[PDB]
């Protein structure tokens, strides 16, 4: 399955809540490419044959075990939305 | 290989001709054999002589006699192969001798007018209409006639109707009204009876003395008196009683219009309805119908009898004369002849119109043959009933069996007025009358389930749609031999026993004696028994009759193994099954598949296509053979021949092998090792596991053929020619084009190579292998505008058709099933030597998963099972009757033997018993199987008695736990269309009206989605999901390109808009009158488009 | 089976209410019983005049309760569009995008799932573009 | 609510498009707004002209007429085609209500591009998480993303050389099939029965390369959908959008979905041949 | 049974990654003993239990006197017709409870007996027609033939006991290829109905509920007994209590979802005779405009815990309304 | 931007319909087989119904046209339906 998807479940109210904010956080991943992370040092995905979990293989698993960690947090209205949301279509 | 056969019965006749049927309802349709001055005169001929010979007594130019002489017809312009590889149809010509006199001198008589093309039946029994071949299915209806059925409401009176054909004509409705009424409706328009029964001229007295004097309920008659002295103003009141508004000096307009030809049916003789009539009320019925026009009074033979005894039903009880529905001595089979007759009747009527028109406005007389008859309307009447009707349906050749019972098919829908898909429930169910006529076992589960059957194989039609059932005559308690075919109504009157009953050969051997009173099973003494059952295999199908073990089956699984021995793709080395039930050399021989020696003679020459016999007449004939002939379906029909050059042969013996035929006997499948053990998961619910010995040596193979086609025809712009040359690009990959646009014979081909070059206004459009798979080309037909013999579409200048064989081999996607319906699906192909074996180094074929078993009711298997694996020892086939098959005891002895057989080759060799062996057997001592305290030598034999030896693992050694049955099994493969074919694509082409993705022969096109795809998608909380799969994937065109251009660059697809199909619809709001804008929060439009709305 | 299912359509069965006693229109109609609900709280309370919508509940089969919609697309979707659609015609329907067949004609973002507005946008940030926005939020309060 | 200018459809919503040698298929809707604007430049010209007061009232009928059948054909007589032709002609109330229609048309969507479907057999071998596809639909179903990754290496220099490449499978490479593994790593597609009785007849799984033509199906899940292994056929989509894909793999992963909805009783339990080996096993 | 409350124990106590695993390795170990330790058909495997020999006798010189009572006048035929129903089908439950006997005491080990007493395939009347008699056989009237069906599977039938069982087979698949799509368009007609509900909510101030019986009102003419465990699961599993209740020393308060464990104790309670109702908020007393409350929907999911705001569950509930109206 | 919440469907004016579209077909000639352009005013006109060419064809998706009747209709729907809308 995928790690730990009954504490996904744990810290977020409803599912479909989850899957919002995991499949942004892929949109984010994607759009400014993989750099934007928060677990960089030691803790990547690992690919069998190489490390190529390291870019891109898979967004949405990145997504998540982001998630797990605590540098990701998510809110109805936590920032004004008009800046970010034209600051980020626009990079 | 010897063959024993263990049934206990003497089969007093044998199979009639499977397709007798057919057969001899259009050999007695069409007389063309006998001259035409022979007294046989029903069928078409019986159509001209009834309606063609017009007659104008007074109207312009009177006198007009069109008389019908003779018939002919003797040469179809072509031969049936041309007729086949040319889209033709195998017909004749139907010539007619008319003539013409007039009152005044005049007798102008033309012989040989062609009026229309009648198709004509192949040696099988189909017909070739344009190209492929078809058969008209038998249907079954109400016999017409004289019936009485309960009234719908009332319970204490009934109704009794007089059904003739066709529709367009009298159909006759008697009731009682307690108030002294006798009511008759003609068509729609109820009708005092008395009134017709005083114009048949019937008087009171003697209607007292004959009719009222035993029954009261003559006052529902006799009361009418006030208008029963009426002889002939009678006829002015009924006909004002309809109202065309025409004078009533018109004695006999309708009155007589249900007189001796018109309306009332011509219902043969004796039978069709007098059989309904005359032995169902009565003594017997003079003429064909109710009619009298040599006095012009009327006289009738039925309705004085029908209100006689429908009042001595309602009053006293003549008998339990109620007529069911469905009793089969009450419905009437309409064989291919009699709809071919019907139609040609109707065509014929039309052009009597057409030629009482030309005759009214014809001025002068010498105009006989073309002013006269124009063959359009019959022509157009015959093409229509031979093409486009419900009954003349596509031949499913798959294999012989497939197209024996599909010949001997009985349907009860048809046209659609007669029984429709909708509701039938009340009919779908059989009846007692159903036991020897028709199998309760043919009818194809779905949606067409009781409506679709198939009559039984001993059954036979005698000439008018009355199955008859054969039974031997039984004097006293001797069995005579002598042989006598039934009807219901006829058999509901005696004792039938049972063949199984015991016998001391002319004598019965039993005290109580099992029989059927009438439909009941009932239990007597030998005195009180006339007729006895002449075989179980009449009370079931053809193709039912080839299940061995049927005593030891589920009703519902012989249902659909029956069915899927019909779809049995043949083999290339196919093999008669090990056990057998003695009808496949009948199967054989019955449907013209193979080649026989017509009389005793040696054999001249033998090759690959031809076969030289010269006769003991010293006449030699020479017989072709269909090398590789593609079916209806796809496969091949092949004749391996089966004889040496210079050798002998008896009449009637083989001479070459049909497409699915051993040695004159019946072999669609092969027969396997297998063994009913569940093996790791790939044998789980209905699957099977299969070695690669049935493929290392090829087992389950089979040859399909694909036809392609494609045209050139004359466009405005311009003529499509078909060339070798390319217009772009493709010139390497030409070589294979080697002639002019056609591919070269012989040459493998890939999906996606050009097949036939074909250019068009220069812009290329040529023909190409569809994605998917291709075989080998082996045959190409080219049809152009110079044609010898052939037609084509108009403004195609030429066609070319390819043909592409390929030699399929078993593998997982494909299918098989046994003759007792365990359906399977090959999940695994295991190498050989990881698979279960004996003590001996033979590796089982297949493994079967013994769940299906209890859950079904399928214990024929088990059984076939343990007989196979005698037989694989023994070396020998059986021969078992489907209710008289082998006793346990004999099966038993059978392998008592062949273990004997088995175990002393075994120690020959110079081997005891192994320990694994030896501890299987203790951990079955446990299990209570075998008895205890006895040698490994005889607990082993007495494992075998049970059909169950010792068998190792293969991929460990140890052996498995506890003993497996195993043996030899016939197993088939099922027809494999395009069922299991990939239909996955990712881009095609889409759809014109709309933007739905939609491909066919370029694409496979997508799937559906429906709208229960779409309430279970959004139960899940699946929101995006569903709008790209409703839009983005499947709608919105600049959507779709958008994402599929994204998708090439990597990057997340785009939002839809406010999706097309939502501006659409405000769009198409806007075409009307209507106004429909998107509102915000508050009372103020929010525009959906950009600025596209705003003018300017 | 369980039974949340059952009452489910068992209330959708008898949320129809005909009014007898008139109020600020016709007596003998039946349609949704919260717009009486609504109604009644705002003449007898949030409003003046103590008018009684006096109701009797009306219980119509599935296919007759289903039929009567407030909403037209459906209603569109389902029957009959011409009358339907000269119905909605005659009076300015405000179609409120409630309801799931509504939403998939509009092919826009069903409400349910996902597309609930409760979870429809829900703002997500990582945490050192977090500290990054809050230090341009501390800053942005001057002094 | 009686209209005076009566609006004219955008004609790419009615367009007459070629089939073939010049002749065009086209929406009824233009021939019937052509017979309206005959009509009405009839009555236009025969105003401007004379007025013959029982012409006028005949034309103003057939003028009348013309828009009942423009607005909707069917009820005032039958307008049909071109004589020879007997198919009545298809109005903005066709094309609105009916079966098949601008409503019923878009609740359904019967087509979907990225679809495929198969043959089923037991996949007793692989997890509960998983389904087995065979190599040669996976290649095809997940085409573009095999184009771009293929692309993302040195495989083929652009997209074009990439499907001409793709194109034959006389061309294919190892090299491809470890695209195709990369590609398919994360990725999950929607199974699909044809009767889809309730929610589990669609559940998404993770594709495993298998060779053969089957689908390849873990056997537990043989009773969430009521499919045995008789032949029946089940059918396979592949959501694109990463938020779908997040969207399967959440909520429709069979590997999460293991109780009905329909009651608390669990739908991956396991089934005849796992129940009779472990009563096998555990009895004395 | 045993494996299916093993899985929902685990699934309740460890959630959704270990229940899937403990499903995958329990399936590979079922499937490999299932191999090796060698399940197998064959003929001899269906037994034919002795000792109903001697009932048929038994039931056959019933018959005769019952014949005899319908000679002598005594009987009518509705009666006597009653009378044969009565004792064939007394006779073939005697007959079976004889063939059970039997295989529990002879052959515990028997293919057929081990997939009857497990779960895997069969059921008594299935195994009774492989071993013993399908006596019964309906008529196509709707009726029961007089005459039964002495023979078995492991036995030959006679060519009119076939023909006879034809009509059945008939009649079940004519049935069948109706009821498909009739339950279909049933379907149809509930998600077209509810396809409103959504659960949207902040929880509803509803001081209304309904109270769930936990004694039948009448399973005889007046008389009170505790509901089947199945139908008070199915009425309280995942439920909201409408107020505190405590009933054995403890203290169900309001508001607490019935757990599987909760819908136990409040049986056992009943048991001892307690309570006999159950307030529980439900969607029949929801205030929420369209749709219902996450208190008043409840708890039962595809999950256990409570349900999240925002799923439809009207077409869940239309899809598990119709489902199973297929085999119905 | 804003999220559509309510639809409303409602009557035209005739000024409301002059509003909406943008000019007038009064030719009977959509395309002539030799001209594959709109031919004339008809009703594939180019410039009445926005360009064929690459706007996008989507205001000739759009962008809608008028006629404008001497003579004045009435809405099938409206005296037909069975509540007759004139005759109620
Ligand atoms: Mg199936
Ligand atoms: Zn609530």
């Amino acid at each position: 399955a995928e790690p730990g998807i009954d504490k996904l479940f744990g810290m977020v109210d409803s599912k479909y809540r989850l899957t919002v904010v995991v499949a942004k956080r892929a949109q984010q991943l994607l759009r400014h490419g993989f750099k934007n992370t928060v677990l960089e040092p030691e803790e990547r995905p690992k690919m069998q044959t190489l490390e190529g979990l390291f870019d891109d293989p898979n967004a949405v698993t990145w997504a998540m075990k982001e998630l797990l960690t605590g540098r990701l947090v998510f809110g109805e209205n936590l920032v004004p939305e008009d800046r970010l949301q034209k600051e980020m279509e626009r990079l | 290989m010897e063959i024993k056969r263990f049934g206990r019965i003497r089969e007093v006749i044998p199979l009639p001709p499977l397709t007798e049927i057919q057969v001899e309802s259009y050999r007695r349709a069409l007389q063309a054999d006998v001259p035409p001055e022979k007294r046989e005169n029903v069928g078409i001929q019986a159509a001209f002589r009834e309606t063609f010979p017009i007659e104008e007594e007074d109207k312009g130019k009177g006198g007009l006699v069109l008389d019908f002489l003779e018939y002919r017809l003797g040469e179809p312009p072509f031969p049936q192969d041309e007729c086949r590889e040319k889209d033709l149809t195998y017909q004749a010509p139907l010539y007619a001798r008319l003539q013409l006199i007039h009152k005044d001198t005049g007798l102008i008589k033309e012989d040989e007018v062609f009026l229309g093309h009648i198709p004509l039946m192949t040696e099988d029994g189909s017909f070739i209409i344009n190209g492929a071949d078809r058969v008209i299915v038998s249907q079954i209806h109400r016999s017409p006639g004289v019936y009485f059925t309960p009234d719908p409401a009332r319970p204490g009176r009934y109704i009794a109707s007089i059904i003739p054909l066709p529709k367009r004509g009298p159909w006759i409705d008697l009731e009682v009204e307690p108030n002294g009424v006798v009511s008759m409706k003609v068509n729609k328009r109820k009708f005092p009876l008395v009134l017709l029964l005083r114009v048949l001229g019937y008087d009171q007295e003697t209607l007292a003395r004959e009719l009222g004097a035993y029954g009261e309920l003559v006052q529902g008659l006799m009361d009418e008196s006030v208008f029963a002295m009426r002889p002939e103003e009678a006829l002015i009141r009924l006909f004002t009683l309809l109202r065309p508004g025409d004078p009533p000096k018109r004695d006999k307009a309708v009155a007589y219009v249900y007189g001796l030809i018109a309306d009332p049916r011509r219902y043969d003789l004796g039978e069709a309805g007098r059989y309904k009539a005359e032995e169902k009320l009565g003594i017997r019925l003079s003429g064909r119908t109710l009619a009298r026009f040599e006095d012009g009074e009327f006289k009738d033979e039925v309705f004085l009898p029908t209100l006689r005894y429908l009042f001595a039903l309602t009053a006293g009880v003549p008998g339990h004369e109620v007529d069911d529905i469905d009793h089969l001595g009450n419905r009437r089979i309409r064989t291919v002849g009699e709809l071919m007759t019907d139609q040609f009747r109707v065509g014929l009527a039309r052009l009597a119109r057409g030629v009482r028109e030309r005759m009214l406005m014809g001025s002068e007389d010498s105009l006989t043959p073309a002013k006269l008859v124009n063959s359009r309307p019959l022509e157009a009447a015959i093409r229509e009933f031979f093409s486009r009707s419900q009954l003349s349906q596509f031949k499913d050749e798959t294999n012989p069996l497939s197209s024996l019972r599909h010949k001997r098919r009985i349907s009860a829908l048809g046209p659609g007025g007669l029984t429709r898909e909708r509701a039938g429930f009340d009919v779908r169910d059989v009846h007692r009358t159903h036991y020897g006529r028709i199998c309760p076992v043919e009818t194809p589960e779905g949606a067409n389930i009781g409506l679709i059957t198939s009559l039984a194989a001993y059954a036979r039609v005698d000439e008018l749609g009355f199955i008859r059932t054969p039974y031997r005559r039984v004097v006293g308690g001797v069995v005579t031999d002598e042989v006598v075919y039934m009807t219901a109504t006829e058999e509901d009157r005696y004792t039938i026993a049972q063949a199984n009953t015991p016998l001391e050969g002319n004598r019965i051997a039993a005290e109580r004696v099992v029989a059927r009173r009438k439909g009941e099973p009932v239990i007597v003494s030998p005195e009180e028994v006339e007729f006895m059952d002449v075989s179980p295999k009449q009370v079931f199908s053809v193709n039912t009759n080839l299940i061995p073990f049927l005593e030891h089956d589920d009703a519902n699984r012989a249902l659909m193994g029956s069915n899927m021995q019909t779809q049995a793709v043949p083999l290339i080395r196919a093999q008669a099954p090990v056990v057998m039930t003695g009808l496949e050399e009948r199967v054989v021989r019955d449907s013209l598949a193979a080649l026989y020696a017509e009389e005793d003679g040696e054999v001249a020459k033998v090759d690959g296509n031809r076969i030289v016999v010269r006769y003991e007449d010293g006449r030699l004939v020479e017989y072709p053979l269909r090398r590789f002939y593609r079916s209806n379906q796809g496969t091949a029909l092949d004749q391996r021949p089966r004889v040496v050059v210079g050798q002998r042969v008896r009449k009637g013996d083989l001479l070459a092998d049909g497409p699915a035929s051993e040695n004159g006997f019946l072999a669609l499948g092969q027969n396997v090792l297998v063994a009913i053990m569940p093996f790791d998961g790939y044998n789980f619910e209905d699957a099977i596991v299969i070695s690669e010995e049935l493929l290392k040596r090829d087992f389950y193979t089979s040859i399909h053929i694909e036809r392609y086609e494609i045209e050139a025809r004359d466009t405005k712009l311009g003529p499509e020619r078909i060339t070798r040359d390319i217009p772009h690009l493709s010139e390497a990959a030409l070589r294979d084009l080697d002639e002019e646009g056609v591919v070269r014979i012989g040459a493998e081909v890939k999906p996606g190579d050009i097949l036939v070059g074909r250019t068009s206004f220069v812009k290329d459009t040529s023909l190409r292998v569809p994605p998917g798979e291709g075989g080998i080309v082996v045959r190409t037909v080219r049809l152009r505008r110079g044609d010898p013999g052939v037609e084509l579409k108009p403004g195609v200048r030429e066609v070319v058709r390819v043909y592409v064989a390929q030699k399929r081999k078993l593998q997982v996607g494909d299918k098989l099933a046994n003759r007792h319906g365990n359906k399977g699906v090959v999940a695994k192909i295991l190498p050989v030597e990881d698979m279960p074996h004996l003590p001996d180094g033979t590796p089982v074929d297949v493994i079967l998963n013994p769940l299906g078993v209890p859950s079904r009711m399928n214990l024929g298997q088990i059984l076939e099972t343990h007989l196979g694996l005698a037989g694989y020892f023994l070396g020998q086939r059986y021969i078992s009757p489907i209710f008289d098959g082998a006793k346990e005891p004999e099966i038993k002895e059978l392998l008592a033997q062949a273990f004997e057989v088995y175990f002393g080759k075994r120690k020959g060799e110079g081997f005891g018993v192994d320990k694994r062996e030896v501890e299987v057997l203790r951990r079955a001592e446990k299990l209570g199987l075998v008895t205890p305290g006895k040698t490994p030598e005889e607990q082993l034999k007495e494992l075998f008695l049970q059909g169950k030896v010792v068998l190792y693992d293969g991929r460990t050694g140890e052996p498995i736990e506890g003993p497996i049955v195993v043996g030899q099994m016939f197993i088939m493969k099922l027809y494999h269309m395009v069922e299991d074919k990939m239909h996955a694509r990712s881009t095609g082409p889409y759809s014109l009206i709309t933007q739905q993705p939609l491909g066919g022969k370029a694409q496979f096109g997508g799937q559906r989605f429906g709208e229960m795809e779409v309430w279970a998608l959004e139960a899940y909380g699946a929101a995006h999901t569903l709008q790209e799969m409703l839009t983005l994937k499947s709608d919105d065109i600049e959507g779709r390109n958008a994402a599929y251009e994204a998708i090439i660059k990597g990057e997340d697809v785009p939002e839809p808009s406010v999706p097309e199909s939502f501006r659409v619809l405000v769009k198409e709001l806007q075409a009307l009158a209507l106004d429909v804008q998107t509102l915000d929060e508050k009372d103020n439009p929010v525009d959906i488009f950009e600025g596209l709305a705003s003018k300017r | 089976l369980h039974d949340k299912h059952i009452e489910i359509v068992v209330r959708q069965m008898m949320k129809y209410v005909e009014v007898t006693d008139p109020g600020d229109s016709r007596l003998l109609e039946g349609q949704v019983l919260e717009k009486w609900d609504v109604e009644a709280l705002n003449e007898r309370l949030i409003a003046e005049g103590k008018t009684p919508v006096a109701w009797k509940p009306l219980l119509m089969g599935v296919t007759k309760s289903a039929l009567s919609t407030k909403s037209w697309l459906s209603a569109a979707s389902f029957q009959n569009t011409t009358h339907v659609l000269t119905e909605a015609a005659i009076a300015g329907k405000k179609d409120e995008l409630i309801g799931l067949k509504e939403n998939v004609i509009l092919g826009r973002l069903i409400p349910a799932g996902t597309g609930s507005d409760f979870v429809r946008f829900t703002q997500v940030v990582d945490q050192k573009t977090l500290k990054a926005i809050e230090e341009a939020r501390k800053e942005a309060v001057e002094a | 609510m009686i209209l005076e200018a009566v609006p004219v459809l955008p004609p790419d919503l009615r367009p007459m498009v070629q089939v073939d040698g010049g002749r065009f298929a086209t929406s009824d809707l233009n021939d019937l707004y052509r017979r309206l604007i005959n009509r009405n430049n009839r009555l236009k010209k025969l105003l401007a002209q004379g007025a013959p007061e029982i012409i006028i009232r005949n034309e103003k009928r057939m003028l009348q007429e013309a828009v009942d059948a423009l607005l909707d054909n069917g009820r005032r007589g039958a307008p049909v085609t071109n004589p020879g032709s007997d198919r009545p002609l298809r109005s903005l109330t066709d094309i609105l209500s009916g079966k098949q229609g601008r409503f019923r048309q878009n609740l359904l969507g019967k087509r979907v591009d990225y679809s495929g479907r198969s043959v089923i057999v037991v996949g007793p071998q692989l997890k509960l998480h998983q389904c087995g596809l065979p190599k040669r639909m996976a290649l095809e179903l997940f085409k573009p993303f095999l184009l771009k990754k293929m692309e993302e290496k040195g495989i083929a220099p652009n997209v074009k050389a990439a499907r001409r490449m793709l194109e034959r499978q006389r061309d294919i490479k190892d090299e491809v099939w470890d695209a195709l593994e990369e590609v398919i790593h994360g990725k999950v597609v929607l199974l699909n029965r044809a009767p889809t009785l309730h929610r589990l007849g669609i559940q998404a799984f993770q594709p495993v390369l298998v060779e053969g033509q089957s689908i390849q199906l873990h056997p537990l899940v043989c009773e969430a959908f009521n499919a045995d292994f008789d032949g029946d056929q089940m059918a396979v989509h592949v959501p694109l959008s990463s938020f779908a894909q997040a969207e399967a793999r959440i909520q429709m992963l069979s590997a999460h979905n293991l109780l009905s909805p329909a009651s608390g009783e669990p739908l991956a339990k396991p089934s005849r041949d796992i129940i009779l080996g472990l009563y096998y096993i555990t009895q004395v | 049974n045993s494996l299916k409350d093993l899985v929902y124990q685990a699934f309740l106590r460890l959630g959704m990654e270990k229940t899937a695993r403990l499903l995958d390795a329990l399936k590979y170990y079922g499937f490999t003993f299932s191999t090796t330790s060698g399940i197998t058909i064959g003929i001899d495997d269906a037994v034919i239990p002795e000792e109903k020999k001697q009932y048929l006798e038994e039931a056959d010189r019933k018959l005769l006197q019952i014949e005899q009572a319908y000679e002598m006048g005594f009987l009518t035929d509705r009666e006597r017709y009653d009378q044969i129903l009565q004792l064939w089908t007394e006779t073939t439950e005697k007959v079976t409870q004889a063939v059970f006997k039997n295989f529990e005491e002879n052959y515990p080990f028997n293919p057929l007996y081990v997939m009857a007493q497990s779960g895997a395939r069969g059921n008594p009347q299935q195994i009774r027609q492989l071993c013993g008699l399908r006596g019964l056989m309906q008529k196509p009237s709707g009726e029961t033939f007089e005459v039964p069906v002495r023979s078995s599977f492991r036995e030959g039938l006679t060519v009119l006991e076939y023909f006879i069982s034809s009509h059945g087979a008939r009649k079940g698949g004519a049935d069948t290829a109706l009821r498909t799509a009739d339950s279909g368009y049933l379907t149809r007609k509930l998600v077209d109905v509810t396809h409103e509900i959504v659960v949207r909510e902040a929880d509803c101030g509803t001081t209304n509920y309904i109270s769930v019986p936990l004694f039948q009102p009448d399973e005889v003419t007046r008389s009170l007994r505790l509901r089947k465990r199945a139908d008070i699961e199915a009425g309280l599993y995942g439920r909201v209590l409408a107020r505190e209740v405590e009933v054995l020393g403890v203290r169900l308060e309001e508001g607490r979802y019935l757990s599987m464990d909760d819908v136990h104790l409040l049986i056992k309670a009943a048991e001892a005779g307690e309570i006999q109702e159950v307030p529980v908020r439900s969607p029949l007393t929801c205030q929420t405009r369209y749709g219902v409350c996450q208190k008043c929907y409840g708890y039962d999911l595809s999950m256990a815990r409570p349900v999240s705001i925002g799923e439809a569950v009207g077409i869940v509930a239309a899809q598990s309304i119709g489902e199973p109206g297929t085999q119905l | 931007k804003k999220e559509v919440r309510k639809v409303r469907i409602a009557l035209a004016s005739p000024e409301k319909i002059r509003s909406w579209s943008y000019g007038e077909v009064e030719k009977p000639e959509t395309i002539n087989y030799r001209t594959l352009k709109p031919e004339r005013d008809g009703l594939f006109d180019e410039r009445i119904f926005g360009p064929i060419k690459d706007t996008k064809s989507i205001v000739r998706r759009y962008r809608m046209g008028h006629i404008e009747l001497a003579t004045p209709a009435a809405h099938i729907w409206f005296v037909k339906d069975v509540p007759s809308k004139i005759g109620t």
